[PDB]
RNA sequence: AGCGCCGUGGCGCAGUGGAAGCGCGCAGGGCUCAUAACCCUGAUGUCCUCGGAUCGAAACCGAGCGGCGCUACCA
RNA sequence: AAGCUCGUAUCAGUUUUAUGAGGUAAAGCGAAUGAUUAGAGGUUCCGGGGUCGAAAUGACCUUGACCUAUUCUCAAACUUUAAAUAUGUAAGAAGUCCUUGUUACUUAAUUGAACGUGGACAUUUGAAUGAAGAGCUUUUAGUGGGCCAUUUUUGGUAAGC
RNA sequence: GAGAACAGAAAUCUCCAGUAGAACAAAAGGGUAAAAGCCCCCUUGAUUUUGAUUUUCAGUGUGAAUACAAACCAUGAAAGU
RNA sequence: GGUUGCGGCCAUAUCUACCAGAAAGCACCGUUUCCCGUCCGAUCAACUGUAGUUAAGCUGGUAAGAGCCUGACCGAGUAGUGUAGUGGGUGACCAUACGCGAAACUCAGGUGCUGCAAUCU
């Protein structure tokens, strides 16, 4: 039923918002790690990786909803939460690549 | 070259119309020209057809009929030297004189000659032939250029200005006459008038006579043969204009060696077709010639 | 699921003829229709403006109104238990004259003529058409034509 | 016979395809300016190729068309830097021919240190008097079968003229 | 599986071929259509023998392949492989359908492929010499059993597969207007070009025997 | 049978039109008497197949292959 | 059912003559699109193999494609062509011809358009057959589950589906 | 198809053949070649006032469309649209 | 009757390969000051009809030409079809009666006609 559908909508909406909040908190603690604590750097990577994976599952559910499920009113808020999840994805990708890159690997030797 | 086209292609091929196939008419333009408002039922749409060959200017008044187009008046640049122009039959001055001649000829034929005198004080100014109150409306024709480009400063627009100054009501704008500077978006009456009496040909004559003698002689051997100096061009063109205003009547040629002699003696040179027995005789002769496995 | 559009089931109806595509010609542009005439409606697919419906394709009517580029045609159509009069606005590309009507005009001109000399010399008007009357007594010549005798052929298979 | 059906160079096309846009293409357009003495036209791509590094609607090449005595003298300088030997490939089947030169300082202007090296394509089309019948607007047509320059006609024009030679085939 | 030809026998539906509207159909089981010495000439094989239909029905691609196999096996075991040329003259282009709750949505999936045969239509053609008339007749008699309905052997008096009854074809050959192509012949027509007619039939345009 | 999901490196998985990565494995060097652990590096893909849209995709849209999960109720 | 206006040239579930329109059946594929069988002749500065080979815009053979001329079979959502049956219109008096009146429309224009005045036209008033009256209006009942047979035809193996 | 340095299967240029085998926003079917396609120039008629007509049809509505009339405009040399 | 301008029907007119074309007319052609348009006076614009050439265009003819068109008692009254039967046949389907009636195939013939005006040995 449409009422049950919209209830599940609002539930995943709230879960996405709280996930975005704690992902942003882990991100800002990462940027203020004090990078001498490399173990703390790696721990915050793994934590925001877990949170961004949860956001991956939520975003795939949003994909299926906007594709087939006849959301019928709230395509705006579904698309905005999709965009918030994807900018979180690219932030995670930049951070993850940044600590992946080895200081004398061929890519860093080609272009700084 | 092994690019011979297949029987299926030739069978599915739709040929164009005749005049399109020999590339002489635009049927889109012709349809929009000759389609009449159907609430008039009989009124032909008259076309001032203007055509330019390499050595002649053809200017006709044509109406459209189911059996084919019919003409009402014709004027020819090779008939202009009867009036006044023995040299320069495809210049913009001969185009203007031909348009003036066709306008005067068709109004004289129609009987609208006592009114709509035209201008008679040609000055290179753009005006439309206003309808005389309490009288017949001016004769309305539409310019048929055909296929040439509608660029500014064209001899077809010269014949247009010639018919307009004659007295034919052809609707037109002034943004195609020479001297229309688009930066200023007006017309140049002095430049138009100078080119009416052929100032361009004149200044070319004096520029060549100043600079290059061999070139001037080569391009104007006829002018030097007639001893026409470089500054009588306006005089001879004017005298041509009032000759047009004087006698706009079609005088045919003397027509020597008459039409039956033309049909009989001029051409026995068209090679006649053969018949079935002659074609079979040629086929059998070719079989006899190609007999054997050689 | 089910569609009834303006040009539904009009595929071969609004196709052009084979090797007759392209521009339509100036004969059907220059023919003149006056008020009260009788015309045949057959749509031309190249001109999309002013097309008739598929019902009026191949339909004969009376033109009652003429305007700038179109004519108005009166068509009687059967809906229910009555005929309804329909006023179509059709372009002259889709409108064509009636050769039956022109043949009626040549017949009435011929009839007026025939009654004129019939009155001039005073016998045998006989204007109205008669149907195909039974054939009359004739004589056939056997001279040069002896009747050759025919028989049914036997059954031979050709395959 | 040969009244006035004599082969003449219709036009000569100078084409430089730099492959990218900006500084190099501007300098190549400049090269065409001092070579031809005539404004060049910049040709645009048609679609994207990943390997070529080109993009659709991105200005790729630049060419000039010259005609007459200027085309003749540019053609003479091109044959002089090609040492008057051309290939039977290098002579197309519709009679038109062409070649390609590298390091254009071999003819004409010096290097002009702000411009650079630009190799370039010479292509030359040959026509007999009377190609207006297929190029004009009113009453178009196609040239006859004793026309349409062939490979044989052009190769002979280049051998009768210019004292030039060809290769194996 | 394997529903009978008795329920796929008559022509009840419109022809339903493989097209862009009907995809994912199974392939036919008959893949070879000519058999024996298929590179022979009509010079070599004068007598034609036709297995023709008498009923407006549908022939399975299975029935075609089974009849072709049994006929082939009989002629090769009796008269050898090069003594005949057998061509099957019907191609299975009919996608038969199978239904496989209730009659709701009853439009069925593709199941087969059938040759719709008309009355008087050739099913099998065998061209052979004049001495093998017996063996080609009994091979086509085996073919008549694997094929449903009523069929006939007609001794076709056309020279080979082509056309043109035997005296007419003999006259054409001795006139020389017949050229031997691969497994067929080309004919001289009086409508072509003289030059290419000369270079393709030299014997008619010469005084040869 | 219907519906839905999944198919990406050797394995488990991410991946949004400018376009292929994570971890463990694998390879080379180092450290060690030696092997793990550790340090410095490198390589790795028919993106299930086929076709299409697009200037272009693994992504978009369609056909099949393979593997899962849900429903199959009232008598 | 009540009728009403006329019985005064009106209409036919019909035919003929004339003129249209159609894209089904059939037919066709050495005609376009798509499918499809088999050989033949060729072409590789340009598919994959081998051989003579150092290779060669070299050579020989094998197999794939591309072209040419043929061949076998097909198409509800292919088609050049194209029926039969059904289908529109016309067969006049509200018609035709001649002359000249209106207009603010139209034409270069007493030029046309539409409507007219006044004359002419008949033996049949312009094919056949039949008319049982023709036309018109108002009001209201019941019905709005259908089924069968020939023929055409869709789904289904089929069905008293 | 035949050619031209890098440049090859595909970059750009040139010629020839090319009845449309391309393109026309999208489904499919029609239509279109000096165009209805591609490029360029100018524009806002995708405007105002209500009527008549066609399709669906009860000859109701909605939607869509057609042909005009009265204006005001755009474009074009103009007919026109 | 040829040619030109404007056309009607729109292949009997198209396509391929050759040959011919007196006169005139078209055409190719010669030139860049002006109006004008281009990367390029090639197209377009303007000027001259002069320097020349029928080489092309165009026109006509030829080809057991392709195609297209017309006709046939050529196929064929065949396929198909309207109506009828307490006709046949298990059926599929098929004959008959009264009517209509093709297409491909084959063969034969043909390869633009014409209107208004102007001009031409
Ligand atoms: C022969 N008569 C009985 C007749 C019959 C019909 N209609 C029919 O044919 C019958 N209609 C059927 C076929 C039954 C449906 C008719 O329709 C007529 C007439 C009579 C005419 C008489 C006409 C006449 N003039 C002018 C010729 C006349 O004297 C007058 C008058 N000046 O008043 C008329 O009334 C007259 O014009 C007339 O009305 C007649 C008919 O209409
Ligand atoms: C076809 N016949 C039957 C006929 C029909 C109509 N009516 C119509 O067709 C009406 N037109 C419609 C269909 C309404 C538009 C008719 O109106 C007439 C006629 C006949 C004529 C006969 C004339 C004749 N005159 C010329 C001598 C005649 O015999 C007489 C007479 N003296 O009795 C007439 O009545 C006659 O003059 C006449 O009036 C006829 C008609 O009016
Ligand atoms: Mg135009
Ligand atoms: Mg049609
Ligand atoms: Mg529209
Ligand atoms: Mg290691
Ligand atoms: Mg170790
Ligand atoms: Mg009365
Ligand atoms: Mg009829
Ligand atoms: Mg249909
Ligand atoms: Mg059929
Ligand atoms: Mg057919
Ligand atoms: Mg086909
Ligand atoms: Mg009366
Ligand atoms: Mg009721
Ligand atoms: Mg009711
Ligand atoms: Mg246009
Ligand atoms: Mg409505």
């Amino acid at each position: 039923s449409q009422r049950k559908l919209q209830q599940d909508i609002d539930k995943l909406l709230k879960k996405v918002k709280e996930g975005i909040e704690d992902f942003d908190d882990i991100y800002e603690k990462f940027q203020s790690t004090d990078p001498s604590n490399s173990s703390h750097r790696e721990k915050l990577e793994s934590d925001l990786k877990r949170e961004i994976k949860k956001l991956q599952k939520h975003r795939d559910q949003i994909k299926t909803w906007l594709s087939k499920e006849d959301v019928k009113d709230k395509q705006s808020v579904l698309m905005t939460n999709r965009r918030l999840i994807e900018n979180g994805m690219e932030r995670f990708k930049s951070v993850e690549k940044l600590m992946k890159t080895k200081q004398f690997s061929k890519e860093a030797l080609t272009n700084p | 070259q092994k690019d011979a086209k297949s029987s299926a292609y030739s069978s599915r091929f739709q040929t164009p119309f005749r005049r399109r196939r020999e590339g002489k008419t635009d049927y889109y333009q012709r349809k929009r020209l000759v389609t009449q408002h159907k609430a008039k039922y009989n009124t032909p749409k008259y076309r001032l057809v203007v055509r330019f060959t390499n050595k002649d200017i053809i200017c006709q008044i044509i109406s459209s009929t189911i059996t084919g187009d019919v003409v009402l008046a014709a004027a020819y640049s090779h008939e202009l030297p009867r009036y006044g122009i023995t040299h320069g039959l495809t210049n913009w001055a001969a185009a203007y004189a031909t348009g003036l001649l066709i306008a005067r000829r068709t109004l004289q034929k129609l009987g609208l000659d006592e009114t709509y005198k035209g201008v008679e004080e040609v000055e290179g100014e753009y005006e439309l032939t206003e309808a005389v109150e309490d009288g017949p409306r001016p004769f309305k024709v539409f310019l048929d250029i055909g296929l040439q480009r509608t660029t500014t400063g064209a001899r077809v627009f010269g014949a247009l200005k010639g018919a307009s100054d004659g007295g034919l009501y052809v609707p037109h704008s002034e943004n195609r006459f020479p001297g229309w500077d688009f930066e200023t978006e007006e017309i140049d009456p002095e430049l138009l008038r100078s080119y009416i009496f052929g100032g361009h040909v004149s200044q070319y004559m004096e520029e060549l006579a100043d600079d290059d003698e061999e070139r001037f002689s080569e391009l104007f051997k006829g002018y030097l043969a007639d001893d026409i100096d470089a500054d009588s061009l306006e005089d001879i063109y004017t005298s041509a204009h009032e000759a047009i205003r004087a006698d706009p009547a079609f005088k045919p040629t003397e027509k020597k060696f008459t039409k039956e002699q033309y049909a009989a003696e001029s051409k026995k040179y068209r090679q006649t077709k053969l018949s079935k027995e002659e074609r079979a005789a040629r086929v059998a002769a070719k079989i006899a010639a190609l007999a054997g496995q050689q | 699921g089910k569609s009834h559009g303006y040009r539904s089931r009009t595929r071969y109806m609004f196709q052009r003829d084979f090797r007759k595509h392209g521009a339509v010609h100036l004969s059907t542009y220059l023919k003149v229709y006056k008020v009260g005439d009788i015309v045949d409606i057959k749509a031309n697919g190249s001109i999309q403006k002013g097309m008739p419906h598929k019902f009026y394709q191949g339909k004969t009517g009376v033109v009652y109104n003429v305007t700038k580029s179109s004519v108005g045609v009166i068509i009687n159509k059967m809906v229910g238990n009555r005929y309804l009069e329909k006023r179509l606005n059709l372009r002259v590309e889709h409108i064509k004259h009636s050769k039956c009507r022109q043949e009626f005009l040549e017949r009435v001109k011929a009839n007026a003529a025939k009654r004129a000399e019939a009155k001039a010399q005073g016998v045998a008007v006989q204007l109205k058409r008669q149907p195909a009357q039974p054939r009359e007594s004739r004589i056939v010549s056997t001279e040069g034509n002896v009747p050759q005798t025919l028989a049914p052929v036997p059954y031979e298979t050709f395959i | 016979q040969n009244p006035m059906r004599d082969l003449k160079i219709e036009k000569l096309v100078l084409n430089i395809s730099v492959g990218e846009s900006g500084d190099r293409l501007t300098r190549a357009s400049k090269v065409l300016e001092q070579l031809s003495g005539q404004t060049p036209v910049q040709s645009k791509a048609r679609y994207t190729v990943r390997t070529f590094g080109i993009r659709r609607n991105e200005k790729i090449a630049v060419h000039v068309t010259v005609r007459g005595p200027k085309a003749e003298e540019i053609l003479e300088r091109g044959l002089k830097v090609k040492e008057y030997q051309l290939r039977d490939r290098n002579f197309s089947a519709t009679g038109n021919f062409g070649f390609g030169i590298d390091e254009h300082i071999d003819l004409g202007i010096k290097y002009d240190p702000s411009i650079g090296i630009f190799g370039m394509d010479f292509y030359v089309v040959m026509n007999r008097p009377g190609a207006r019948v297929t190029r004009r607007k009113r009453c178009k047509g196609t040239v006859g079968n004793s026309h349409k320059t062939t490979k044989e006609d052009t190769v002979s024009w280049f051998k009768q003229k210019y004292d030039a030679d060809v290769l194996d085939k | 599986a394997r529903r009978p030809a008795r329920c796929y026998r008559y022509q009840k539906n419109k022809p339903y071929p493989k097209s862009r509207y009907n995809r994912a159909v199974p392939d036919s089981k008959i893949r070879i259509y000519d058999l024996g010495k298929k590179k022979a000439t009509v010079d070599e094989f004068p007598l034609c023998v036709h297995l023709v239909s008498n009923e407006l029905e549908q022939l399975s691609s299975e029935a075609l392949e089974a009849a072709r196999i049994c006929a082939n096996k009989y002629m090769t075991t009796v008269s050898g492989r090069d003594a005949f040329h057998l061509r099957v003259r019907v191609h299975p282009f009919h996608v038969l359908r199978i239904n496989k709750q209730g009659m709701r949505g009853a439009w069925g999936k593709p199941h087969g492929l059938a040759a719709r045969v008309d009355i008087g239509q050739i099913i099998f053609s065998v061209r052979t010499k004049d001495s093998n008339k017996d063996v080609v007749v009994e091979g086509l008699r085996r073919a008549r059993y694997k094929f449903p309905g009523q069929q006939k052997i007609i001794l076709s008096k056309k020279w080979g597969f082509t056309n043109l009854d035997r005296p007419e074809y003999l006259k054409k050959r001795e006139a020389g207007e017949v050229k031997d192509d691969g497994a067929f012949v080309k004919f001289l027509s009086k409508k072509g070009s003289l030059e290419n007619n000369i270079r393709e039939f030299p014997e008619y345009f010469a005084a040869q025997a």
